[PDB]
């Protein structure tokens, strides 16, 4: 039984570090991975990328340089800093949970596989909107 | 691009971009205000809590577009779908595909 | 030298039983003739080796209508429907096709019990 | 291998024309002669006519002069002259026409004549 | 027919009739290239890209997506077409990347007509009227010297020619033993024929799925290209059994021990060098030339007292065999999925 | 005639590469194996290896694996087939490797050996 909690400013004037955290129940942060995820209002959602221990984190090439996620092993949460806020950025955006898994469809020695992600638990979002 | 089908009866949602090699098609549904939710993470496997009747085209077919069939269908199961294609071929997707919307009777 | 393999070597087969014998070349069996030479023989303890067939299925004067010889090339097999107390012992296979010639290793026959 | 490979069953009108290919693989097309003959329940077989696929000079049943037609499409590369497809538009059709239509090559051999047909298409079921 | 009582000396090495062989199988090969179609008008500048595929810095494809202009039916048009080729093929000629076939500066080159094979088929080699051919009919038997067995015969038996470089293919299997043959064993630029008793099978394939695409290069030409991939892009390969392996490898290091003393450690390596088609084995599968690479198989050291080997492939299309100074041939691709099955006979 | 001309002599540091050319010239240069012998003071001859310009399938001395590198450059025109080049590039140099390198080639009579080496070039001195 586990279950996410975000908590964020709600409120951001633009050309400002966004910041976001999450807060953990049941399982703490080392026993699995991490994923960032935002969604705008009434479109699809858009995978902000993966964090985990032993460099386990790649971002969105898109973004690449102003996302920046990161853990709390000292108080077992989840966050993620943002840079350079635009209007595009005011989206509910999500902590969650994802496993790996070794698609295999050739020779396993030649590297013919890859690893496909899916998020199986989820948080409850964050509404940050950007305005003046 | 919504899809409905009486109460019951049988209902075909394709997603996403024609295959080109192996895909592993990963399936979310999305009810109105929530967070989104975990139906099929393979091809045709599905964790626990999601019941069956909810099958997915297999990636071993090659030049076939990603589908999600479901039979006797229910206002449960109005929600919005989203398919996240993982080919062999292209390039690792970091946006989901498109909204697909059900509704019922 | 175009040894013979015999396979299998011992067959316990109840009487009335059927029995099948199989033989392999190491090169072909086929004269200038046209006619490939393999003999099908016996042998029992105390008394000398006997013919059962001169050729691939042609066999000898005196010999019942069960016996057969049959197969191609380099891989022969016989055939006997019904097994007797005179059908036992030790049978062989043999190359009367060109210098040297070759036998086989010998097969015995036995009852089920 | 030889074979041939018809087109799948068809139904049609009274007065239409149905048009029937007879794909041919595996021999040299050029050579042998294409025969077509026909099925029709509680009627046997009958002939329709043949096709020398070399130049496409045909010869047809009698009592189908004027309603039946043949030609043919050979293979025009140095790479795959084995293949080739005859033709059948058959015209003016009837409800008494409802059958299913063969085509036939002869066999290869020396005493071989022309009507021994070796080799069948599976058949075309024609339903008017 | 059998033949007593004499001793004929033979040599496998001064031998006639290999030389021969030698020179009728090259001066057919050449006799098979005569009505096919020349190349000449697809020297040209290439507009190459990298294909449709997951791309990694580190990693380097095995094919490029090539378009081009091209000539056809009609002298005054012309039109731009695109096909696959390996890396092997092209080279770079010099923002853009534009490349050229690696043959353009040396040869026009021939394409093989697809209608033709290249199995092979067994030749018998026949005297003629006032001539004989003996056989060794012995069994312990190094190509030199007496044999104390020989036996006249009107034509050899079946000898399928097979073109490979290393691990020779579909051969004549020994009777009992592993005989391993030597012109002179103390000298080393000599090669050591060695001949294995029971036969290793050998799995190559291409898991590709190719289409084939015919182009019109002039009034009846045609080119036969590779259009797109259908399904995943893989790297070919061959399989042998561990087991047999390591078991032949073993029968082969007991009978190379009976020349070189028993107290003696026998070792393998891979190639030390050379062009790619002798510093590992080639050979032909179905009409497609793989180039095979052996170091996972001599790999090992021997001492005095259901697995598989996965091996990679490479495959070129044009090939330039015997080492002529203006002859290749372009072997054209071939569809669908394509495996065989061989038996290793022996080894060089 | 029978010509081996190789490169002028060089001097080098201990721990670089030399390469050293064996241009050979009239017969046909895809027949006959190129070997590499050296000639050391105080040491006497000693061999390094084997290329046969067909492919350029190679053969080193076992104490000089891992060191020594053997290539060749044949001629592609329907001219002038005759001539060719062969390379070695000698690596891992240390002070001991001074010495007077040759490029040889066999004889051409029936009962010629490989080794009995015929032809041999003017020599190239490498001084560490
Ligand atoms: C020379 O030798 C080399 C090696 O020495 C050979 O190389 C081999 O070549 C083959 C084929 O070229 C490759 O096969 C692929 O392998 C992958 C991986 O298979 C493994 O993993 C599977 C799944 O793992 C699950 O179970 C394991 C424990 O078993 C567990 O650890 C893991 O976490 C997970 O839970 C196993 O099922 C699989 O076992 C299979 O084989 C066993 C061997 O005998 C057998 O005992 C089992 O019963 C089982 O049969 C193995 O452990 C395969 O996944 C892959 O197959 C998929 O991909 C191809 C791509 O086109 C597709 O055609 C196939 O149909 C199949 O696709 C199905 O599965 C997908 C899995 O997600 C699914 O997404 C697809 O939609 C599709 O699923 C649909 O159909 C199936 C029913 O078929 C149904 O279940 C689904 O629900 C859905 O309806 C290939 O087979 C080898 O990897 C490769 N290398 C090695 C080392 O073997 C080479 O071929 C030789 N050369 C020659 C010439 O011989
Ligand atoms: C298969 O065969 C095909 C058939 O030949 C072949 O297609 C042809 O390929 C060539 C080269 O790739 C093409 O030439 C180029 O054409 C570009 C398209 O511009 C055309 O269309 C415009 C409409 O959109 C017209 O307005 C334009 O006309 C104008 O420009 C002319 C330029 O001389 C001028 O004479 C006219 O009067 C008029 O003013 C033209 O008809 C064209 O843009 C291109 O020029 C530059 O632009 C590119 C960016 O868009 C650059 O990437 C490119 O490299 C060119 O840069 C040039 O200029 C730079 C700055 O000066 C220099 O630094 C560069 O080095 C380069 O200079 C070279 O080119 C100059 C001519 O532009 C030349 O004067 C210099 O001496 C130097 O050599 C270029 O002209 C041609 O159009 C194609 N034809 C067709 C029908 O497609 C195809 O490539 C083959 N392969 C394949 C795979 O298909
Ligand atoms: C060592 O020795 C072994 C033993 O012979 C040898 O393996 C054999 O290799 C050959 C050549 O690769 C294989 O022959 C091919 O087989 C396939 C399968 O069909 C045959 O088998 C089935 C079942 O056994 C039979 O029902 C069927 O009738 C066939 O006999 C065929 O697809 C191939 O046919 C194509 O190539 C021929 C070349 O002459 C053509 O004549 C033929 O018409 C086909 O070409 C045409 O069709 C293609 C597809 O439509 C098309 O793309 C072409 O352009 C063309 O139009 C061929 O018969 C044989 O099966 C292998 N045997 C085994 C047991 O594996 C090894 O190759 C050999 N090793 C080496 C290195 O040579
Ligand atoms: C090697 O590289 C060459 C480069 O030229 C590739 O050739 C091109 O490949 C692309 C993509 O594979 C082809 O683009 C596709 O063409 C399809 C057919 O074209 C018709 O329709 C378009 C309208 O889009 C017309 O303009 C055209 O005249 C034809 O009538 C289209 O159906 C495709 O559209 C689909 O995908 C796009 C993606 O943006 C979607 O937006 C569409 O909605 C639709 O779903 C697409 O445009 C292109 O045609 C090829 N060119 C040629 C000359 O063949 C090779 O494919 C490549 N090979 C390999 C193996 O990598
Ligand atoms: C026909 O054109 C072909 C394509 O250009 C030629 O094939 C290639 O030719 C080059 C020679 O120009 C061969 O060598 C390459 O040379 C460059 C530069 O050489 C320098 O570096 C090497 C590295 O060892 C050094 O030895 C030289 O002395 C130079 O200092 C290198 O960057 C390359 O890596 C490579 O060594 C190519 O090997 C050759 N290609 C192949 C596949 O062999 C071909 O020679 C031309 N033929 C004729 C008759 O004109
Ligand atoms: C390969 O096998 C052949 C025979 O099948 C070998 O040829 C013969 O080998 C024997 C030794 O095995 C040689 O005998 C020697 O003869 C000299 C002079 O006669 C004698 O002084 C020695 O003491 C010894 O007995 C014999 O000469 C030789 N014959 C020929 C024609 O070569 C051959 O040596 C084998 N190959 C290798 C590399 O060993
Ligand atoms: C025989 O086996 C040895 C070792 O198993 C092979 O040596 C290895 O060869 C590879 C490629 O030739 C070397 O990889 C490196 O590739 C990069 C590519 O850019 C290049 O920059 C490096 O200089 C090097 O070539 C690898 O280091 C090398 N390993 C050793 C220990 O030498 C050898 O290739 C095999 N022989 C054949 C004919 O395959
Ligand atoms: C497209 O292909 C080109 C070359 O064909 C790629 O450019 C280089 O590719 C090699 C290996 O193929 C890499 O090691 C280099 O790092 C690549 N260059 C650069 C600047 O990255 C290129 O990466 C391929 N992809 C694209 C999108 O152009
Ligand atoms: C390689 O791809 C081709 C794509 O056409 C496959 O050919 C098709 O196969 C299906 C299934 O058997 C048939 O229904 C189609 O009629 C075929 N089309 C054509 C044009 O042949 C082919 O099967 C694939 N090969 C492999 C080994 O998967
Ligand atoms: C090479 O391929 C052949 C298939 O043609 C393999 O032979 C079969 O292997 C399976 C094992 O999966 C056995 O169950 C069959 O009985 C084998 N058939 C025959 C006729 O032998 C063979 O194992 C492959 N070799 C290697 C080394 O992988
Ligand atoms: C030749 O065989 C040896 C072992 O017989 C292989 O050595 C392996 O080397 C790697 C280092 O990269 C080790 O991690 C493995 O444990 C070694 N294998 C064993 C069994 O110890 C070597 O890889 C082989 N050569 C090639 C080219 O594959
Ligand atoms: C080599 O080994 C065989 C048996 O393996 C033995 O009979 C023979 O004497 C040995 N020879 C030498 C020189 O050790």
């Amino acid at each position: 039984q586990v279950h996410l909690q975000e908590s964020g400013p709600g409120l951001v004037k633009p050309s400002e570090t966004l910041s976001l955290t999450c807060n953990v129940s049941g399982t703490l942060v080392r026993d699995n991975y991490w994923s960032w995820i935002r969604q705008p209002l009434g479109k699809q959602p858009e995978w902000i990328g993966y964090v985990h221990d032993s460099g386990d984190t790649n971002y969105n090439p898109s973004l690449k340089s102003r996302v920046h996620l990161s853990l709390d092993k000292s108080k077992n949460l989840v966050s993620l800093r943002l840079t350079g806020v635009t209007a595009a950025d005011s989206a509910i955006y999500y902590c969650a949970t994802t496993k790996h898994g070794r698609r295999i469809y050739g020779v396993v020695a030649f590297k013919e596989w890859f690893t496909y992600f899916y998020m199986d638990v989820w948080g409850k979002g964050t509404s940050v909107t950007v305005s003046s | 691009t919504f899809v409905s089908v009486a109460p019951g009866q049988t209902a075909r949602i394709t997603c996403g971009e024609e295959s080109l090699g192996s895909r592993s098609v990963i399936w979310y549904q999305q009810r109105p205000g929530q967070a989104p939710s975990l139906i099929i993470y393979n091809n045709n496997d599905r964790p626990s809590g999601i019941p069956d009747r909810f099958s997915g085209s297999p990636g071993s077919t090659f030049g076939t577009t990603a589908t999600l069939t479901i039979t006797s269908v229910e206002a449960g199961d109005e929600a919005d779908y989203y398919c996240h294609i993982w080919d062999s071929r292209r390039p690792t997707n970091w946006v989901f595909g498109e909204g697909t919307t059900l509704i019922v009777l | 030298d175009v040894l013979m393999t015999q396979t299998p070597l011992s067959l316990p087969v109840s009487l009335g039983g059927q029995a099948s014998i199989s033989c392999r070349s190491s090169q072909s069996v086929v004269y200038s003739d046209g006619d490939t030479y393999l003999e099908w023989y016996l042998q029992k303890p105390g008394q000398s080796p006997k013919l059962l067939i001169y050729k691939v299925s042609r066999r000898f004067s005196g010999v019942p209508d069960r016996f057969s010889g049959s197969g191609s090339g380099t891989d022969f097999t016989l055939k006997i429907s019904r097994v007797e107390t005179e059908d036992l012992g030790v049978y062989y296979c043999f190359q009367g096709s060109h210098v040297p010639y070759t036998f086989g290793g010998g097969t015995k026959l036995e009852i089920k019990r | 291998q030889v074979q041939l490979v018809q087109s799948g069953a068809v139904i049609k009108t009274p007065g239409s024309s149905v048009k029937i290919s007879c794909r041919a693989s595996g021999y040299n097309f050029r050579d042998y002669s294409i025969h077509w003959v026909r099925l029709i329940p509680d009627k046997g077989f009958e002939w329709i006519g043949w096709i020398k696929p070399l130049w496409g000079a045909v010869s047809y049943a009698r009592q189908l002069q004027g309603r039946v037609s043949m030609t043919r499409q050979l293979s025009q590369d140095p790479d795959d002259p084995d293949w080739g497809v005859a033709y059948m538009e058959f015209s003016g059709l009837t409800p008494a026409d409802t059958a299913e239509y063969f085509c036939v090559r002869r066999g290869s051999c020396d005493y071989c004549g022309d009507f021994p047909w070796q080799y069948w298409g599976q058949g075309t079921v024609v339903v008017v | 027919i059998h033949l007593e009582n004499v001793t004929e000396e033979f040599n496998m090495w001064k031998n006639n009739m290999v030389e021969q062989m030698h020179t009728d199988i090259i001066s057919l090969w050449d006799q098979s290239l005569k009505p096919c179609v020349k190349l000449t008008p697809l020297c040209v500048t290439l507009q190459c890209t990298n294909v449709t595929n997951n791309i990694t810095d580190d990693m380097r494809g095995e094919l490029k997506n090539c378009s081009f202009n091209m000539t056809t039916e009609l002298r005054d048009k012309k039109q731009k077409v695109y096909s696959l080729f390996y890396r092997l093929d092209v080279v770079q000629i010099n923002s853009n990347k534009e490349y050229r076939l690696i043959n353009c500066n040396t040869s026009a080159c021939t394409q093989a007509c697809p209608k033709v094979s290249f199995e092979p088929i067994p030749i018998h080699y026949c005297a003629p009227a006032g001539f004989a051919i003996l056989k060794c009919k012995d069994k312990k038997f190094n190509g030199t010297g007496p044999c104390p067995s020989v036996s006249t015969v009107q034509c050899t038996h079946g000898i399928k020619p097979v073109v490979s470089t290393q691990l020779l293919l579909n051969g004549s299997l020994a009777e009992e033993e592993v005989m391993i043959r030597s012109e002179n064993i103390t000298n080393n630029a000599k090669n050591i024929l060695v001949q294995f008793n029971t036969p290793v099978q050998i799995n190559c394939t291409r898991p590709n799925n190719n289409t084939r695409k015919s182009i019109r290069i002039g009034p009846g030409q045609a080119f036969y290209a590779t259009g797109d991939i259908i399904g995943d892009i893989r790297q070919a390969h061959c399989n042998v059994s561990k087991a047999t392996w390591n078991e032949t490898l073993g029968k082969v290091v007991k009978q190379l021990r009976k020349h070189f003393g028993n107290n003696t450690i026998i070792r393998f390596a891979n190639s030390s060098g050379g062009d790619l088609e002798v510093t590992t084995h080639s050979f032909n599968c179905g009409g497609e030339f793989f180039y095979c690479n052996t170091s996972g198989l001599f790999n090992s050291t021997w001492i005095s007292n259901n697995d598989s080997i996965t091996l990679p492939c490479r495959i070129k299309q044009i090939i330039n065999m015997w080492q002529r100074i203006g002859q290749c041939m372009y072997a054209p691709p071939i569809q669908g999925v394509i495996r065989c099955v061989s038996n290793i006979t022996g080894l060089i």
